[PDB]
RNA sequence: ACCCACUCGGCACCUUACGAGAAAUCAAAGUCUUUGGGUUCUGGGGGGAGUAUGGUCGCAAGGCUGAAACUUAAAGGAAUUGACGGAAGGGCACCACCAGGAGUGGAGCCUGCGGCUUAAUUUGACUCAACACGGGGAAACUCACCAGGUCCAGACACAAUAAGGAUUGACAGAUUGAGAGCUCUUUCUUGAUUUUGUGGGUGGUGGUGCAUGGCCGUUCUUAGUUGGUGGAGUGAUUUGUCUGCUUAAUUGCGAUAACGAACGAGACCUUAACCUACUAAAUAGUGGUGCUAGCAUUUGCUGGUUAUCCACUUCUUAGAGGGACUAUCGGUUUCAAGCCGAUGGAAGUUUGAGGCAAUAACAGGUCUGUGAUGCCCUUAGACGUUCUGGGCCGCACGCGCGCUACACUGACGGAGCCAGCGAGUCUAACCUUGGCCGAGAGGUCUUGGUAAUCUUGUGAAACUCCGUCGUGCUGGGGAUAGAGCAUUGUAAUUAUUGCUCUUCAACGAGGAAUUCCUAGUAAGCGCAAGUCAUCAGCUUGCGUUGAUUACGUCCCUGCCCUUUGUACACAC
């Protein structure tokens, strides 16, 4: 947003620029293009043995 | 900034407004009698039949009337 | 003579800071504000000046000793960040070269500058980063310039005049370019709306772009820029942000008093390539035919028809996606980042081209885009605004961007068949098919289209097939002029433009110099949109035909990084 402000002894001019959060963006990306997340998988109990799940 | 000769003669010479002079409408005066009419009225009924209408020679022109209005007289 | 370990004394050196220092640096320049081991000499801001004068030494040149008047706010030291270097080392760029291509510079003309001229020839911009640029292709308007004429649109508030009238507007005469009562002997008219002085406004394409905002160009198309916390330095500041290698890239691999981040790059977003995979479609194209055309009926080939049928999206369109990430092999590399080849693949120079684009700046452009503006100026015979004419186009001359050419790889005539981008009419008439008239430019009637349905398969041009011409400024070129027709416009004359006939000039490939360009690119060719009532030789794009030469270098012009020197910092 730029905008002119009258003073005594001239014009003023204001640029506002805001970066708003990615995770709040509602329409369109999410996050930034070179944003990469990776999801942290989950660890698994171990086997040792074959075994056979009962009916 | 500062050139201004003005070779024509100095124009400012504003228009007259009828400058004032007694009280117009001027009817007649009449002992007891009907105020008799001069310098009267023309035949155009668009006029109150009471305005002292313009006439220089031969012509009649309408105040009202301010851009039509052409007799011969 | 060597080799070991000492030792005394030398010329030095490496490391570190107990220390010292303004620092550079110093084992002395340390043991000096915790100030004293002994002693000699020298200095007291910069010049004048190692001058004058006196002395003394010398053959002389000169040496030693040695002022002042006067003048001056800095000279000077050591470092820091930059900029610069006819400094060095790496890495780059067709706004650089290389090898070439097409050219420009030479001609005519078209446009923009300068000068000259003029009433005005309005004005901004002057290397890259001004000069077909202000979207500036100006007949009127635009318009800001000039010759003139009106009009106030001077709001709002204070005094005068003031319905025994503030003051409005007038046909016709004179005046005037003028049916402008603009003004003036002459009369009429609406009435508080105005007129006169005052304060104060308003408008201004008036000034300042060196007082500004915004925007835009440029530095600078390169890869660069900056915190926090640590480390270094008294400090400015520095490290991070780097020896090396790689990449288009502070791109990464890594090295490492730095670790962790942010911007810029990349990623990203559009556009062009591929989809016989999904959704499809009388605004797009596909097949037997209903009907009807021709050679031909053997059992084909070539066409037309929306309401006469069915089925399809190959092609067209768009949505959702997929696809390429250098995929797989070979070679090379502190055997890493990467690079180079080969095979597939639509696509393998981050796939091609763009859009976006750091920090920090420039007193670059713009107050003539803006009711975007501060200050200054004018403000009523105004620099406001409007009307009529001119000028911006004028011509001795110089310059820049260009168009057409100098020719038979051609000119002319006839014949063929081809694109893509895009635009189009509402309180006003756009793109215009077809029939008819005309040689032509153009003129007449309506259905066509507010639009993948109509212009419009934009049947474009270069280009190919036959002919005529024949190396002759020639049928090359078509400047400069005369006559006529038409169109747009209220108006074309110092010709708007087109057309018909006629006129048929330089130019025989261009000096010094200099521009752009690495593939569908250069170049050729035309088309569409922009400004457009009319005017493109100009731009913004589009498509058609489609070469040469490179796959490099730092030689010229520059750029980035590091080191280096600087007496530079308004920065060579």
């Amino acid at each position: 947003a730029t905008r002119h402000v009258l003073m005594r002894q001239g014009v003023l001019g204001i640029k506002v620029k805001i970066m708003r959060d990615p995770a709040k963006s509602r329409t369109g990306p999410k996050a930034l293009p070179d944003a990469v997340t990776i999801i942290e998988p989950k660890e698994e109990e171990p086997i040792l043995a074959p075994s056979v799940k009962d009916y | 900034r500062k050139k201004k000769v003005y070779t024509t003669p100095k124009k400012i010479k504003h228009k007259h407004k009828k400058v004032k002079l007694a009280v117009l409408s001027y009817y007649k005066v009449d002992a007891e009698g009907k105020v008799t009419k001069l310098r009267r009225e023309c035949s155009n009924p668009t006029c109150g039949a009471g305005v002292f209408l313009a006439n220089h020679k031969d012509r009649l022109y309408c105040g009202k009337c301010h851009s039509v209005y052409k007799v011969n007289a």
